[PDB]
RNA sequence: UACUAAGUGGAAAAGGAUGUGAAAGUGCUAAAACAGCAAGGAUGUUGGCUUAGAAGCAGCCAUCGUUUAAAGAGUGCGUAA
RNA sequence: ACCUCGAUGUCGACUCAUCUCAUCCUCGAGCUGAAGCAGGUUCGAAGGGUUCGGCUGUUCGCCGAUUAAAGAGAUACGUG
């Protein structure tokens, strides 16, 4: 099992996958259709490994925290907690927990939030 | 505490006396991320899986007042399997989420008051 | 192998033995043998 | 390096450590005490020294009181000198430290990181040392 | 504590029959032989498929043979039913090994020649020239004549290249 | 009547140490203790500074929530990532 | 400043060596920022061996060419 973050948009100049015994040329083609729809982003995948080299993956969402930027609207948070540079309301905080869901294991929305919560804090940024 | 495992004894007691399945389980071979998929799996909140030290089972389903049961808790890992109302689902869950994994063993318990043995939750499941 | 005074564990594992009334220590990285006290 | 700014009598008498501790018999300002358990001198040199161990491993958060302080002088003879005719220049100046005198003394900071701050001093100082704690 | 441990002698060929300073234990490999000495401080009583023994005081070195003949004896009782074996690895590049009548003889990087007599009761084999087998009753020889075999070249961490004993990691410093 | 295993006794320190004895309390203990043996030891995360290459591990800035019996922005080892 | 002044001859060399180990070589072993060669250091070991020359009253030394190496010391700074 190796995972890697293989490009949305393009797949086809490289060897690490190859010494796995996977074909690279059967499977460029499927990182470039499913994950057309977010194209332009660099989507994470989990590579398992079959004994008869049939293999099948799994695309993740883009990686936490990047979104708390968007959400507080400043392009950097704190390098110091104590110093509140940002705030974001909790109703934002649920439209950035649903995107997560795919990649988050937690059981419930509102656990999936408390997730979330201890992201935002990360930031410096308060929970209003 | 003494109290404080009373008080466990007591909750697993008196929640073995109202739940339509036991089942017992070699809790060997799972992963975390299969512990919270067998877990997602079970979906409906009226089941819980959980690992339970031999010791405390075997107190509570004493209390509980079942007999024969010593022999799935006897000598062995055991986590267990208590489900709600429509229990056949349960075990058919459990049966698919170890023949999906690697392994996992499946000791028997009791259905709706009555034992059944491993080779029967094959004919449950 | 360490002579020294003062014979204390460098590593978590370095356990201390007493061999033939003589103080010693070991690890699994051998850098960390020492002797006599 | 500690010492009197300027003093009276430059060539005193020596004072002998063979006491139990009159004065700075107990701890007094901190948590943890640094204790001694055979009178000597250590010097102006030796409390740098220990001062220094101490605030290197102390760490910028906790503080370190020093009890004792070189008061006394002393003399040393010039090298290949007959004895006599007079009395030598004072060289260095040094703490009398009784036995059981709380020298050192540190606040503000983990239990076991104090103690390990004291060991390390100790290991300066020629008296043997000792651990003591605040009392209550 | 293996001193108050229950041994379960086997009642299929091994038999156990205490003397005062000798023990003989007969199993169907070989005979096994025990010199214990004198003031021996533990008694040994032996049960129908069971066995158990204990000292007479709490002696620092009572408690030490108390556990110590325990192992023995069940060192040698598993011995004298199964049988014991040490497995090494010879990893090199002009290295092997063979046998001839008793004497088992190497080829090492040596301009000297090898060979080594095997001790009676040890059974080495060559089954592959890099590999050596050597079988048993009693851990004591074949863990002698192991370490008899390995003396000769011991292994390197620059390359991994010795006696190596089988599932052994050797570090590794990497030299340029 | 106990203590000593060192020929101490029959020279000596700062300092080091599962040597052995005595006493004092404190904590777990047959609802199973300690060691060992059989399982697992996860997600956010590839947070970011940035290094052709540092993404749990060259170092550096916060250094926490979440799935459960359990989980360290990871105990340390070991990777050009 | 304790024996020695009604005398205990003092530097260096020569001859003869003797002893100690805190070892220069020879010998055995560990760790290595030891691939090999050659090393660096530590442990044990005192059986044996441990140069010739220029300058200098020389010890000491600087220098040359060797050697496996050219030990540190003691013995009234051994030895009239
Ligand atoms: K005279
Ligand atoms: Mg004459
Ligand atoms: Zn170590």
């Amino acid at each position: 099992i190796a995972k890697i973050n293989l490009l949305g948009g393009q797949a086809k100049p490289g060897p690490a996958l190859a010494s796995v015994g996977i074909n690279m040329g059967e499977f460029t083609k499927q990182f470039n259709e499913k994950t057309k729809d977010k194209q332009g982003e660099m989507i994470p995948c989990v590579i398992t490994a079959y004994n008869d080299k049939s293999f099948d993956f799994i695309l993740k969402t883009t990686p936490v925290s990047i979104l708390l930027k968007q959400a507080a609207k400043l392009e950097k948070g704190a390098k110091n907690a104590k110093t509140i540079v940002g705030k974001i309301t909790m109703a934002k905080a649920k439209e950035i927990a649903q995107y997560k869901l795919v990649d988050l294991n937690a059981n419930t929305v509102e656990a999936a939030l408390k997730m979330v919560l201890g992201t935002a804090k990360q930031m410096g940024i308060e929970v209003i | 505490a003494k109290k404080d495992k009373a008080q466990q004894v007591a909750d697993v007691s008196h929640l073995l006396s109202t739940s339509a399945g036991f089942v017992i389980f070699d809790y060997t071979s799972m992963s975390a991320i299969e512990a919270t998929s067998i877990r997602k799996k079970l979906f409906k909140n009226g089941s819980k899986i959980k690992v339970i030290k031999n010791n405390i089972l075997r107190r509570a389903l004493k209390a509980g007042k079942f007999e024969g049961i010593d022999e799935t808790a006897i000598k062995g890992k055991l986590a267990v399997a208590v489900g709600v109302n429509e229990i056949v689902e349960t075990l058919k869950a459990v049966d698919g989420v170890v023949k999906a994994k690697e392994a996992m063993n499946f000791v028997c318990g009791y259905f709706d008051n009555r034992a059944f043995n491993s080779a029967d939750l094959e004919k449950i499941a | 192998m360490k002579v020294r005074a003062s014979v204390k564990p460098i590593c978590k594992d370095c356990k201390i033995i007493k061999r033939h009334q003589i103080v010693r220590v070991i690890c699994k990285t051998q850098k960390h043998k020492q002797r006599q006290g | 390096m500690l010492q009197p700014k300027r003093t009276k009598y430059r060539k005193p008498h020596n004072v002998s450590y063979e006491g139990k501790a009159k004065g700075n018999s107990y701890v007094a300002f901190g948590e943890y005490g640094l204790v001694a358990t055979k009178g000597n001198w250590i010097d102006a040199r030796a409390i740098e020294s220990a001062r220094i161990a101490i605030s290197k491993c102390l760490g910028k958060t906790g503080k370190m009181w020093i009890r004792i302080f070189p008061h006394m002088s002393k003399t040393k003879k010039p090298l290949e000198v007959r004895m006599g005719s007079g009395k030598g220049n004072p060289e260095f100046w040094v703490a009398v430290v009784k036995q059981g005198t709380v020298m050192f003394e540190v606040a503000n900071i983990p239990e076991s990181q104090m103690i390990k701050a004291l060991t390390r001093a100790g290991h300066k100082l020629p008296v043997t040392w000792k651990i003591l704690k605040r009392e209550e | 504590k293996i001193g108050n441990r229950t041994i379960t002698l086997d009642p299929a060929k091994v038999n156990l029959n205490f003397q005062k300073d000798h023990i003989a234990v007969k199993g169907p490999l070989g005979q096994i032989e025990l010199k214990l000495p004198p003031n021996l401080p533990l008694k040994f009583e032996l049960k129908d498929n069971n066995l158990q023994i204990t000292r007479n005081n709490e002696l620092k070195q009572s408690k030490i043979f108390h556990g110590t003949y325990n192992a023995l004896i069940t060192n040698a009782i598993i011995g004298v039913t199964q049988g014991f074996e040490k497995k090494l690895r010879l990893v090199g590049v002009g290295y092997r090994a063979n046998v001839e009548g008793e004497t088992l003889n190497l080829q090492l990087g040596y301009s000297h020649p090898i060979k080594e007599k095997i001790p009676k009761g040890l059974t080495v084999k060559v089954e592959k020239n890099t590999e050596i087998t050597i079988s048993g009753i009693s851990k004591e020889l074949v863990g002698q004549f192991a370490t008899e075999v390995r003396k000769w070249r011991k292994p390197e961490p620059y390359k991994g290249k010795g006696v190596l004993y089988f599932d052994e990691v050797i570090v590794r410093k990497a030299g340029k």
